[PDB]
RNA sequence: ACGAUGUCGACUAGCCGUUGGGAUCGAUCUUAGUGGCGCAGCUAACGCGAUAAGUCGACCGCCUGGGGAGUACGGC
RNA sequence: AGAAUAAGCACCGGCUAACUUCGUGCCAGCAGCCGCGGUAAUACGAAGGGUGCAAGCGUUAAUCGGAAUUACUGGGCGUAAAGCGCGCGUAGGUGGUUCAGCAAGUUGGAUGUGAAAUCCCCGGGCUCAACCUGGGAACUGCAUCCAAAACUACUGAGCUA
RNA sequence: AGUUGGUGGGGUAAAGGCCUACCAAGGCGACGAUCCGUAACUGGUCUGAGAGGAUGAUCAGUCACACUGGAACUGAGACAC
């Protein structure tokens, strides 16, 4: 299937556009802890339909702006 | 046994009105080759008699160790004071690649393939000790079987 | 210290810094002697060192020593100087080869006359 | 490049017999071996570790005559390969050709038996070699070219040979001059004196 | 504040057993519960029950064998502060398998000798000598 | 600004005082403090020793030869 | 055809293998560090005699090692350097116990990739070696599937230490 | 402040603030933005028991430059050794 990606929108003050935030875990390469780091992706969201806080998922397709590549497939949950 | 290795021969001084009083002391290791080691340290006030007297407290106080065909059973640590001491079994070509006292003690044990190393402060007499130490407390397989039959534990 | 310590700032190695500042990285250097004098040793030892200042075309100025019994070396020689801390004197830092540009080696030297830049006796 | 000079004053030095000459007479009474060269003879000098390792492994070189660049290329080499170091140094060192030479009684001193190896005389497989580090396979057939398999002195090498112990780990057919190796000496086969683990310490520091 | 029970089972043991003690008892968990299995399995301890009553204790009887301890060097690796995991040919050996390492894999808590037959990595829990 | 000894939790022989307070039959037990000794263990040694500097776990602050120097410059 | 055409460099108090004499007299000088030299200097400069390397031998510059002396493997903080003067608390780190689920970490396997050379293993060809070269291993990583469920994470329901 | 996003249009072999006129005030940053100094990158090389540390000569892959600063033309391909 297509790979996927999930996380938080942490805004939505654009239009048709939203800011998602994805977690990861990465090992550190000598100490052996895993820390936490994070990514923010910018994507398209037509319908403008995703408030802050919700938790979403998104797939990558062309670009339609710089630095805009990922589109929103659903919304996994409402934040209430 | 009798095989003889001297390990430190060290001169040291007291104070008296008048001047300086010197001392030697001597710091040596005895054993067959086959197990046994003990180790001694004797002061007088030439080095000849100091030597003789280290080796009558080494022929004392002699102890057995449990060795697998010239080599050890695992590696293994231990330490004196402020020294450290780590060994571990090598295979037959290797040598001894151990640093003076520990490769004194470890001739005269009767090991032969030892690859060891020291860490922390590097005095004769606290390496020795710490080196009689770890060679002491060796186990031994159907020693460790203490609890229930051997080749089960392996 | 913690592994989370050691996380957020991780050890460091401090880079050692070279006692030859002069001749960066080079095993030698061709400089020109300003003025060549004598200088007393520190307290324990004794004698009359021979030492000549040097302006080097890193355009540096330092101070070199100039060993063997004899020297032939003037203001305005021209010399290469290589590394080597001489502990009698303060502030001495190199040394100056023997029989390369301006200094002709030693005579009369037949032992170890290769330090000197003494020919063999033939 | 190749030691030159006095043969025996090795001998001297190292204490032991070290082989280098004929063997004809004796080495006692050639040389008086109880003194080291000079000055020097009659003292006790105790000697420290190092000392023992750099005796010993300077009494190999020299018993083989190996210089130092090559001794330590056989020694890398034999702690490549797998099966106690030690004693592979030895058994590769002991199937160089002019030992080889020397042990099937073609010469009386390892000098003659590398002037013999070096001046194109000796067959490994019917194929001349003129280099005295080709190391012997097991199995070969080491021969005497035919014009200097007349002279004399592999003739002389050959009775002085004939009382020299018999090392059995090749066969020489003596009336054609005819030699076969057939395997490298076990270790027990060589002399029960030199410790090669002393070496091997030696170069581990 | 209870941020690790396991080695707080693992001291207990220890210091118990440093004391000439013959009974260690503590509060009990299903993983302390198959650590002592193991424990007994392999020949360490002698005997351990489990009580009950909505709080149940956990209690361990000891080894002696000679003057000395039977467990001479028990040590907590997989602390919640590493949580080290390990493949199957890299499961550490200890005392060149005269000892123990007990590893939590998805066939449960075992030897390395028991993961190594089985070819199951896991997580390393504690080594025991 | 000192116990020259970070906070939190759990285990490990004992004896002798004292402060606030409970239970059992003046004594015994128990609880939170505050002191003097002391077995194991630890420490270079002095010494610590249930108020650990012993055996462990969670997190934090700090050290990397002596002077120059906790000083100069910059910021607050 | 004819041994004929072809040995030098450093060092010798300790670390560090190898020692005696002659000349100097805190001078001339040596030195990587301890240090040596002011009338018997194995430390200076020469001799004999040795010791180590060898068509090379020493010095200089630079890197790692030894250095567990930045300590993940693998150190410390009462008195040697090192516990903030003392609280509260944000981000972060860590989390008592039982049931079930999930499948992110975790573990095992498969597939794609991780260029060739290089390093490594077994061969082969140069008279051997250096050198050239065939096949394997390796590249400890990443992505995609399949399986498992003890531990951590997440979801739900509980319990009282 | 073409700065982040949107709409109509232009332009490119091709997605795209790449360009433009309007519309909203967005976008990045202690998980280190911005600025300063230094530096081609990798397979690899030297060390080390290993974990690591230093480094990027020869050989091979990629990048950039061609007296200095700009610009385009021809062409399948250049902003051209
Ligand atoms: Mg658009
Ligand atoms: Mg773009
Ligand atoms: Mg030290
Ligand atoms: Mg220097
Ligand atoms: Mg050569
Ligand atoms: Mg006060
Ligand atoms: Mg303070
Ligand atoms: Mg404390
Ligand atoms: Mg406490
Ligand atoms: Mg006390
Ligand atoms: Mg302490
Ligand atoms: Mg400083
Ligand atoms: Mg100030
Ligand atoms: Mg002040
Ligand atoms: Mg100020
Ligand atoms: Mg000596
Ligand atoms: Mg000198
Ligand atoms: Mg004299
Ligand atoms: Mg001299
Ligand atoms: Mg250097
Ligand atoms: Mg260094
Ligand atoms: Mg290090
Ligand atoms: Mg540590
Ligand atoms: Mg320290
Ligand atoms: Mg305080
Ligand atoms: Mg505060
Ligand atoms: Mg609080
Ligand atoms: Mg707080
Ligand atoms: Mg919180
Ligand atoms: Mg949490
Ligand atoms: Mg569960
Ligand atoms: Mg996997
Ligand atoms: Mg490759
Ligand atoms: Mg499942
Ligand atoms: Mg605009
Ligand atoms: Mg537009
Ligand atoms: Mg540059
Ligand atoms: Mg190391
Ligand atoms: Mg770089
Ligand atoms: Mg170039
Ligand atoms: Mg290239
Ligand atoms: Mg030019
Ligand atoms: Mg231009
Ligand atoms: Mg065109
Ligand atoms: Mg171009």
């Amino acid at each position: 299937t297509v790979r996927t990606l999930t996380g938080r929108v942490v805004s939505d003050k654009m239009d048709k556009t939203v800011t998602v935030l994805i977690e990861r875990r990465v090992k550190h390469p000598i100490y052996g802890k895993y820390v936490k780091r994070s990514t923010k992706l910018h994507a398209h969201d037509e319908s403008n339909q995703c408030r802050i806080g919700d938790l979403v998922t998104i797939r990558e397709t062309r670009p339609l702006a710089k630095t805009k590549a990922w589109t929103l497939v659903d919304i996994v949950e409402r934040a209430v | 046994g009798y095989i003889e290795k001297l390990v430190q021969v060290n001169r040291v001084a007291k104070t008296v009105k008048g001047g300086r009083i010197f001392a030697f002391t001597a710091l040596t290791v005895v054993g067959d080759g086959k197990g046994r080691v003990g180790f001694g340290r004797g002061k007088a006030r030439e080095v000849p008699a100091a030597i003789q007297k280290a080796m009558e407290a080494a022929r004392r106080n002699m102890i057995q160790v449990d060795l697998n065909g010239t080599t050890l059973q695992y590696p293994t640590k231990s330490a004196h004071g402020a020294s450290k001491v780590y060994m571990q079994p090598a295979s037959e070509g290797t040598g001894i690649i151990a640093g003076g006292a520990m490769r004194a003690v470890l001739e005269v044990a009767g090991v032969q393939n030892v690859l060891a190393k020291c860490y922390g402060s590097t005095n004769p007499v606290n390496v020795v000790y710490a080196t009689f130490k770890g060679l002491k407390n060796m186990q031994a397989p159907e020693a460790v079987a203490a609890k229930r039959g051997k080749s089960v534990e392996e | 210290a913690t592994i989370n310590q050691l996380v957020r700032k991780p050890r460091k190695r401090m880079v050692d810094k070279s006692d030859v500042p002069a001749l960066q990285n080079c095993p030698q250097r061709r400089g020109v002697c300003t003025r060549v004098y004598t200088t007393t040793p520190k307290k324990p030892n004794s004698a009359l060192r021979k030492v000549c200042r040097v302006r080097l075309t890193n355009g540096f100025e330092v101070s070199s020593y100039i060993g063997g019994e004899g020297h032939n070396l003037q203001e305005h020689s021209v010399v290469l100087i290589r590394g080597g801390r001489v502990k009698d004197l303060p502030g001495v830092r190199y040394h100056t080869v023997r029989g390369s540009l301006d200094t002709s080696g030693v005579k009369d030297r037949k032992q170890g006359r290769s330090k000197y830049g003494a020919k063999r006796p033939k | 490049a190749r030691y030159i000079g006095p043969k025996c004053k090795l001998s001297r030095r190292e204490g032991t017999d070290l082989f280098l000459k004929s063997g004809a007479r004796a080495l006692d009474s050639k040389c008086k071996a109880e003194n080291v060269p000079g000055q020097h003879g009659q003292r006790r000098g105790r000697l420290s570790d190092y000392g023992l390792q750099l005796r010993e492994k300077q009494k190999v070189r020299r018993i083989y005559g190996v210089l130092e660049r090559q001794f330590r290329g056989y020694y890398q080499e034999a702690s490549r390969r797998k099966g106690s170091t030690g004693e592979n140094l030895l058994q590769l060192l002991e199937c160089r050709l002019d030992n080889v030479v020397y042990r099937m009684g073609f010469g009386s001193t390892r000098s003659e038996s590398r002037q013999l190896v070096s001046h194109k005389a000796i067959t490994v497989n019917g194929q001349t070699v003129n280099i005295p580090s080709y190391q012997v396979k097991a199995g070969d057939v080491v021969a005497v070219r035919e014009k200097s398999k007349n002279q004399l002195r592999i003739a002389q090498a050959l009775e002085l040979c004939g009382q020299r112990g018999r090392v059995e780990w090749v066969e020489v057919d003596l009336d054609k001059k005819a030699g076969t190796f057939k395997s490298a000496p076990a270790r027990s086969d060589l002399s029960a004196d030199i410790n090669e683990n002393l070496i091997v310490e030696l170069y581990s520091k | 504040s209870m941020q690790d029970p396991l080695a707080d089972m693992l001291t207990r043991i220890r210091n118990a057993q440093m004391a000439e003690k013959t009974v260690v008892s503590m509060p009990s968990s299903k993983l302390k519960a198959a650590v002592a299995k193991v424990l007994k399995d392999e020949g360490y301890i002698a005997d351990f029950q489990i009580s009950s009553e909505v709080k149940p204790q956990l209690s361990i009887e000891l080894k002696y064998f000679e003057g000395k301890p039977v467990i001479e060097e028990v040590k907590r690796i997989s602390r919640p502060g590493l949580r080290q995991y390990k493949s199957v040919e890299q499961l550490p050996k200890v005392r060149g398998g005269l000892g123990v390492s007990i590893v939590s894999t998805n066939k449960g808590v075992m030897t390395d000798r028991a993961a190594r037959a089985a070819g199951v990595g896991g997580e390393v829990l504690c080594t025991v000598f």
